[PDB]
């Protein structure tokens, strides 16, 4: 696994997974393990129509290192 | 529940003046020549404008009256051209010798040589569309019945064109009139199909089959009475069809066996015409009609009783498929492309079934007699059926981009094919590869074994059998069905399975088609070229919204060229481009179906019967040992049968000689668009705009090269046009000479 | 050469004269082209071989249609040139390209027959061409 | 990876930052232009060569340019 | 120059090289290319405006 | 004025070029019914 993306949702609603297909986010903090960073921004723009701008893409190395790479601040 | 808006759109010539009024971006005026092509491209795309489904649906229903007018103008034109400019009254006296002809050519530039002698003192182009078989099958005897039909068609073409004005510019329906799909299916299955075939069943019994029975006796053409005298003078419906004096009461006392003279179940071909029995078609379209009027009482309307489609689909769900068919009602009652994908992949697949069910069971008088007609009716509706299946695949990919909704389509069977779409494609990728080696490589095996002088190592009828056991068996069941599993028949459903040879004059109407080793290979070539076509079209449907390469492909659109040179290169990733690649394989698949047809029927069906019953075929019976090698498909089919199309100068087949070469040109011309790219041609125009800037002939609308998507679209339209027209001009000039 | 003896003397051109095909429904359009083609030069095949040299006994092949074409072809360029000169000094000029200003296009069409008298006038005045400092060019 | 050069002619339109799908680009303040910010590419090891950033830039000629270089796993766009 | 002055372009990489523009607005301090020139014909991107330096232009009015 | 929209429609690109190329093609056709086979000028 690599590049975890987390976001906080106000409620539950059906979104579209970048890997193809539709899932249902929880209310509160979510977590999705994707393959590449290109999925997380293509998902992060799909959150923008849900009025969510609190998404954080990590970088999970196989050693266990999790590097916060989006945003920079 | 009819609610209709009153005058939405004013009828005016205002918007005819400015072009491209429909789109807000495109109406501001042209700046380059890109605007000229986007006007003709975004023209009949009514969905891009608004989100108002009520406003779009009124444009769609009114334009559908526009296409009904141009079909009726076309159809009444073919009757009118067959009324004046034809030899229909000389064809009825001798269909065995007089060739079907219309379209007399004006004599100006020496093209009067195209008006060749077809027989009957008449000079014109020998038609192959088979309208003389239809008009005799309708029972038309003289020219005046063709005039009043064609003049009647021109009136009926005017009512469709008036109602298209009326139901849009004057009285347009609301939205909820369109979404009464339970109320639509009840009227369209009963009144259109059921009552249409019940009324036509009344036309064979009272009119057509009395005339076609007097024709088979060989009485005359003029001496046969007018078909309204068959209704008045009932004594002529009792000389023929003796089960008619009992009248109307055996219908209502359930004495339906009284009607056994003119609602028969003969089950075979008429030995005089080589067509179907007219009494069997009468009992067909009547029994067709009862089933449709019953089954159109199914769906619920204003009176409570009836099924509901939102309650049929949501019950059918299983353990494997989760919520099942729950949610597919809202896809098919809101989106117009979901309807257009469904009504076109299943009407295009229907058209191919019509082509197979008309060469073996010729439904018209003297249809199987004319080899030139029967070859061309098959090969016509083959191509018409194949374009629509690609269109159903096209407008399904458009559904996935614009009209797909995640909220409705949650965990239903549409959602569950996008989870395992990698398992669908990669298991389909294997079968396309598996069928590629084990069907085409058995031709490459046979090419090499015959070239190496090893004929005993080939997959032929002599050396290594590959006999089609599962289709030789089904022919033996359909041969033995009269007396057995269908005792009421006499001969089989057709003579293509078994039975005997039915000769009409000298020419074979239908002979039992024997399947062998060459027929095993070519039916598995067909399964190969169809599964590959499905592979390309379904990949454009499943990967329409995203893939592992592009996670946001639906953000870009249905029709975009690429996503740049990165990721190795992402050109032709769109859902449009998989429709583009499937048009070639559709062309590839259907060209072999019409080549299998045009050489199996000539080698093993068609020909002349001698006195003792010996059947002398056209090509002498060489499909068996030559349709197993690619040399044999080149020598004995493409090379040997083209000796009538290229030797046809100075004769009436000269236009097929010119369309044979002229279509080789347009095919080769299309490769300039397919192979090259846009960015070359934009650079070249910059050096031609310079010489146009120098002499002050600089155009205000700037020249641009064709766009990336359009350069592909021009290159496939000129490809399919020249490739089919080659075959169009090759089938005609071969079969208008040996037939 | 090769064997360009005139068509009136040929056994081959007279053999092609006996099986004439009527061009138009005129019943002697088959005959009224072979007597017209007798002054041309038929080779060994029996077909008139045109001479584009410029010889005045053979002016009908190429010399006469060349003046006839270049009057009509330099017309269509000059009409299409002088219209685009006019519309550039207007309000929009892109509407008048696809949607023809018929009030302006029709005086230009009637004007044309002194285009050799106008093109030479435009040539000597230096208003035929444009300056190379005023045309866009590609970076070298 | 690839190479993203940003010249000094852009206007701070923020159309190239809102188009690069791997988020290579970001705006830094810069007292030159009218909008007082220039695009910058501090994360060019993530760039996939998409050239969406060159398509969205207004200025003629382009202030941003992607030079296609050596292609590692992140720039090939491989999920495997 | 001023709002309405026809100028010419000498930037070779630009699309409207040696073509006649029309100055729409001139800025005061920054960018180094402070002259907005509203052209009349469009480039391949479809736009018809650009920024240019002060010494880049050739006034023709 | 409804009539001005018909002059303005008859002078668009495909409509004018359909009529003008029909008059052009009809001149070549009716010249060739009456004077056919004109390979060269007869002098
Ligand atoms: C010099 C070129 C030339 C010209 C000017 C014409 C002109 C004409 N052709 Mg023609 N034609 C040509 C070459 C040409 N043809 C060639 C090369 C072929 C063979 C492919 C034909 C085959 C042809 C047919 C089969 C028909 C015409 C017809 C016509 C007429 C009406 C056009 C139309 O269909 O509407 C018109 C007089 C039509 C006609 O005669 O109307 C009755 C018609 O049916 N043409
Ligand atoms: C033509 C459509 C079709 C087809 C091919 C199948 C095929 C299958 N179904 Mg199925 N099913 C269908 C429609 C269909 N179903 C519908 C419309 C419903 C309910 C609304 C179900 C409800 C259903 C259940 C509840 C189960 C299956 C099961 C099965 C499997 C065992 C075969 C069997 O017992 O005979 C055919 C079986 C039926 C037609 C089911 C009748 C109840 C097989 C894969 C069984 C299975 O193996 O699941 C693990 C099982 O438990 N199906
Ligand atoms: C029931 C029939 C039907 C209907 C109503 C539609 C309707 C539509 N289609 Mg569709 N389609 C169909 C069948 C149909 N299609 C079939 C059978 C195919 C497979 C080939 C397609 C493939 C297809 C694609 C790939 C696309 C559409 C698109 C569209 C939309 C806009 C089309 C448009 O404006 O074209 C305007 C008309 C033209 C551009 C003219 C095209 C002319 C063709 C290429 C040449 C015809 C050759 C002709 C027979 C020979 C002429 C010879 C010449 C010498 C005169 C519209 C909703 C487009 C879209 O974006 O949808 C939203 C789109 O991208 N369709
Ligand atoms: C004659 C030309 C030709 C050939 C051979 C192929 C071959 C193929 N195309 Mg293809 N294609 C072509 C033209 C051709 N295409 C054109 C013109 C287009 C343009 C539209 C396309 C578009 C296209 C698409 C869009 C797709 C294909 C697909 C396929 C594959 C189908 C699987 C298959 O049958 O492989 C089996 C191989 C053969 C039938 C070739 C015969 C090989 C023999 C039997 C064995 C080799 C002999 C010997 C052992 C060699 C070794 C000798 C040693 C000394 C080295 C295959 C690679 C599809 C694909 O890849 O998915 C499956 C696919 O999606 N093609
Ligand atoms: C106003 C009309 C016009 C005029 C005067 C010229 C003049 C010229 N063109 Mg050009 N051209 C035009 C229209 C015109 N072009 C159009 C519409 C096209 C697109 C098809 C081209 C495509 C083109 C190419 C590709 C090339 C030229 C070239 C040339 C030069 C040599 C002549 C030649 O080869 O003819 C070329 C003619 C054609 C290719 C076809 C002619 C186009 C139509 C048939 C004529 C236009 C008539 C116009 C629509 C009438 C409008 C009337 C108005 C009142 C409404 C010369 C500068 C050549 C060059 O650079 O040489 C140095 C060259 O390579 N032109
Ligand atoms: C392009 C324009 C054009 C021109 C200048 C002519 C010119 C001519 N046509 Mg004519 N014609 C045309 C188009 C044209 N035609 C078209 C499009 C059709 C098809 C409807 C006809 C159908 C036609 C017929 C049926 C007849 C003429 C006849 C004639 C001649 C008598 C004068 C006249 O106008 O009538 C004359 C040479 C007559 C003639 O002299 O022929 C014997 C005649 O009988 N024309
Ligand atoms: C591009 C090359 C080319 C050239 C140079 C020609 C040249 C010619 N063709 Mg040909 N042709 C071509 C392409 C070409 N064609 C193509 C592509 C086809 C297939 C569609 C044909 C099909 C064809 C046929 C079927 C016929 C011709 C004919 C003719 C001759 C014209 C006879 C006539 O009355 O005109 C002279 C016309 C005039 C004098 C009218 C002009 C009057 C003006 C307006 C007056 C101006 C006043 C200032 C001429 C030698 C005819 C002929 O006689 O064959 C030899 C003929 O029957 N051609
Ligand atoms: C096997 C025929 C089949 O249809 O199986 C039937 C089975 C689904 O059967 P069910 O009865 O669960 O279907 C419920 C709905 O599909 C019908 O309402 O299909 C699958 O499990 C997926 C098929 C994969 C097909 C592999 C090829
Ligand atoms: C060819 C053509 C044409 C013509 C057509 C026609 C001629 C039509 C007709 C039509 C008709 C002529 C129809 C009919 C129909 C009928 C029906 C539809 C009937 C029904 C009935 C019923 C339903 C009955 C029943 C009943 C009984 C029996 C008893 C009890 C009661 C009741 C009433 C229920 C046209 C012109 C278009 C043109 C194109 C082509
Ligand atoms: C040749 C070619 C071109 C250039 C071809 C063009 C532009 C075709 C245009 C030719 C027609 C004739 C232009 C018509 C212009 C006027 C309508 C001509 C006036 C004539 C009328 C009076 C009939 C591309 O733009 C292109 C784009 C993408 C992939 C491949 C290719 C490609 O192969
Ligand atoms: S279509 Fe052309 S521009 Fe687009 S990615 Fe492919 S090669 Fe590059
Ligand atoms: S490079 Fe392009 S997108 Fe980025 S600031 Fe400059 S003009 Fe704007
Ligand atoms: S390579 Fe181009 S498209 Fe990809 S992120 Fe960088 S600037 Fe954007």
């Amino acid at each position: 696994e690599k590049y975890a993306i987390t976001w906080t949702s106000p409620k539950a609603q059906v979104f579209e997974l970048p890997t193809g297909g539709a899932a249902t986010m929880h209310e509160g903090e979510n977590l999705l393990y994707i393959a590449r960073k290109e999925y997380g921004i293509a998902l992060g723009g799909q959150l923008r129509k849900f009025k969510i701008t609190n998404y954080k893409i990590y970088r999970i190395l196989p050693s266990g290192e999790t590097t916060f790479i989006h945003p920079a601040d | 529940r009819v609610i209709v808006d009153k005058d939405p759109v004013p009828t005016s010539f205002e918007k005819w003046a400015q072009p491209g009024h429909f789109d807000r971006t495109l109406a501001r005026g042209p700046k380059t020549t890109t605007w000229i092509w986007n006007l003709h491209a975004l023209a009949h795309d009514f969905d891009t404008h608004t989100s108002d489904l009520e406003d779009i649906s009124r444009k769609i229903f009114a334009a559908h009256f526009g296409h009904l007018a141009v079909v009726t103008i076309w159809l009444s034109g073919m009757i009118f051209h067959g009324a004046k400019f034809s030899n229909y009254e000389a064809w009825l006296s001798d269909p065995l010798n007089v060739r079907p002809s219309a379209q007399v050519v004006w004599p100006i530039v020496g093209q009067d040589i195209l008006n060749g002698d077809v027989g009957g003192g008449f000079h014109g182009i020998q038609i192959t569309s088979g309208l003389f078989q239809v008009w005799r099958g309708w029972g038309i005897t003289n020219s005046f019945q063709l005039y009043c039909t064609a003049i009647g068609g021109l009136v009926l073409a005017g009512l469709f064109l008036f109602a298209g004005w009326f139901h849009y510019h004057k009285r347009a329906p609301k939205l909820e009139w369109f979404q009464n799909v339970e109320s639509m299916l009840n009227h369209h299955l009963q009144v259109l199909l059921g009552c249409g075939s019940l009324g036509w069943a009344g036309h064979l019994i009272h009119v057509s089959a009395p005339i076609n029975k007097l024709m088979d006796a060989g009485v005359a053409v003029k001496d046969i009475p007018l078909p309204h005298e068959f209704i008045l003078n009932k004594s002529l419906l009792i000389d023929l069809f003796p089960g008619f004096a009992a009248g109307l009461t055996p219908f209502f006392t359930l004495n339906w066996g009284q009607y056994a003279d003119f609602l028969t179940f003969k089950g075979g071909l008429n030995p005089v015409t080589g067509g179907l029995w007219m009494t069997d078609i009468a009992h067909h379209h009547l029994a067709i009609a009862v089933v449709f009027i019953i089954a159109g009482h199914q769906y619920r309307t204003n009176w409570g009783i009836g099924h509901s489609i939102k309650e049929i689909l949501e019950n059918h769900k299983g353990p494997f498929t989760g919520e099942g068919h729950k949610g597919l009602y809202e896809n098919l009652t809101t989106s117009w492309h979901a309807q257009l994908a469904t009504n076109l992949a299943f009407l295009g697949s229907l058209t191919i079934i019509i082509a197979h069910h008309m060469y073996a069971m010729p439904p018209y008088p003297y249809l199987a007699t004319d080899y030139a007609t029967q070859l061309c009716i098959f090969t016509h509706h083959i191509w018409i059926g194949g374009f629509l299946i690609v269109g159903g695949a096209a407008h399904a990919a458009i559904f996935m981009v614009r009209d797909y909704d995640p909220v409705v389509n949650q965990n239903n069977v549409l959602d569950r094919v996008i989870r395992h779409r990698d398992a669908i494609i990669s298991h389909l990728n294997w079968v396309c590869i598996f069928l590629g080696f084990h069907s085409f490589g058995l031709y490459i095996h046979n090419d090499t074994m015959r070239a190496l002088g090893r004929p005993q190592d080939m997959f032929s009828d002599t050396a290594i059998q590959l006999q089609p056991v599962f289709a030789q068996w089904v022919q033996n069941l359909h041969t033995l069905a009269p007396g057995g599993t269908a005792p009421n028949a006499l001969e089989p459903v057709s003579y293509a399975f078994g039975g005997g040879v039915l000769a009409v004059g000298g020419k074979v109407a239908m002979m039992p088609i024997a399947l062998g080793t060459a027929d095993f290979l070519i039916h598995h070539i067909h399964a190969f070229t169809i599964h590959v076509t499905v592979l390309i079209l379904l990949k454009g449907v499943l990967f329409a919204r995203s893939s592992r390469l592009i996670p946001d492909k639906a953000n870009l659109g249905f029709r975009f060229p690429c996503d740049g040179p990165g990721r190795g290169g992402t050109c032709q990733v769109s859902g449009w481009d998989h429709v583009f690649l499937g048009l070639f394989w559709m062309y590839n698949s259907l060209s072999i179906v019409i080549f299998h047809f045009s050489w199996k029927m000539q080698s093993d069906v068609w020909g002349t019967v001698d006195a003792a019953g010996n059947v002398s075929h056209i090509t002498g019976g060489n499909f068996a040992q030559s349709a197993i090698t690619i040399n044999g498909w080149l020598r004995d089919f493409l090379w040997a049968q083209a000796s009538q199309v290229i030797n046809s100068y100075g004769s009436a087949l000269s236009a097929y000689g010119l369309m044979f070469l002229g279509a080789h040109f347009v095919w080769a011309f299309s490769l300039m668009f397919l192979f090259s790219g846009r960015g070359y041609w934009q650079e070249l125009i910059e050096s031609i705009v310079w010489a146009h800037n120098k002499l002050k002939v600089a155009p205000a609308i700037q020249p641009r090269a064709l766009s990336i998507t359009q350069g592909r679209a021009v290159g496939v339209a000129h490809y399919l046009l020249g490739g089919i027209a080659t075959t169009w001009a090759f089938f005609h000039a071969h079969i208008l000479s040996v037939g | 050469g090769a064997d360009l003896t005139p068509c009136a003397e040929n056994p081959a051109f007279q053999a092609l004269a006996k099986n004439a095909r009527n061009t138009t429904a005129d019943p002697q359009s088959g005959q009224k082209r072979f007597e017209r083609y007798s002054q041309a030069l038929c080779g060994p095949e029996g077909y008139p071989h045109l001479i584009v040299d410029g010889r005045l006994d053979r002016a009908g092949d190429f010399l006469i249609p060349s003046i006839l074409f270049l009057y009509i072809a330099g017309w269509i360029g000059w009409v299409g040139r002088a219209y685009l000169q006019a519309i550039k000094k207007d309000s929009d000029t892109e509407q008048k390209e696809i949607q023809l200003d018929l009030g302006i296009a029709l005086p230009i069409i009637a004007t044309g027959f002194a285009w050799p008298a106008a093109a030479v006038k435009e040539l000597l005045s230096g208003e035929l061409t444009a300056k190379d400092s005023e045309i866009t060019v590609s970076p070298r | 990876s690839h190479t993203v050069k940003i010249y000094d002619t852009c206007i701070g339109c923020t159309q190239c930052v809102r188009a690069c799908p791997t988020d290579v680009l970001e705006m830094v303040p810069w007292d030159g232009c009218k909008a007082a910010q220039v695009a910058s590419s501090p994360r060019t090891e993530d760039c996939v060569g998409c050239k969406r950033c060159e398509t969205a830039c207004p200025t003629d000629f382009l202030s941003i340019r992607v030079y296609l270089g050596a292609e590692t796993t992140r720039s090939m766009g491989l999920a495997y | 120059v001023q709002r309405g002055s026809k100028v010419r372009i000498l930037r070779p990489e630009s699309y409207w090289f040696q073509d006649v523009g029309t100055v729409a607005s001139v800025d005061q301090s920054g960018i180094k290319y402070p002259v907005i020139v509203r052209f009349d014909k469009v480039n391949y991107a479809g736009i018809n405006t650009n920024n240019f330096a002060v010494d880049e232009l050739i006034e023709v009015e | 004025d409804q009539s001005s929209y018909l002059i303005k429609f008859i002078s668009t690109a495909p409509v004018a070029a359909t009529i003008w190329l029909t008059i052009t093609a009809g001149i070549l056709i009716e010249f060739n019914r009456f004077f056919p086979d004109l390979l060269f000028h007869p002098l």
